[PDB]
């Protein structure tokens, strides 16, 4: 449970990490 | 770790980027409905 | 070229993904829609 935590923590930070990148590279 | 995941939780925050919206809870259930909805 | 997200949304969707690992849904928009109405509905 805390490794559920942490692991969903990096999942996140993943895809938030590729959606500014995907939003920056969208716009220009 | 279930596949659909990460597209998912991207998918949410790029519409978020995109539209700007005031609430994030709610524009993430129409963003989620129309989701389900769309097939 | 540098943008943000708002605070919130991070710890919006570890919230949402922490649960999907517990809970194991079939259908993860689905479980989606029922979680975070859960959250608009909690006030």
């Amino acid at each position: 449970d805390a490794e559920l935590v942490r692991l969903s923590k990096r999942l996140v930070e993943n895809a938030v990490l590729k959606a500014v990148q995907q939003y920056l590279e969208e716009t220009q | 770790i279930p596949p659909g995941l990460t597209e998912l939780l991207q998918g949410y925050t790029v519409e978020v980027l995109r539209q700007q919206p005031p609430d994030l809870v709610e524009f993430a259930v129409e963003y989620f409905t129309r989701l389900r909805e769309a097939r």
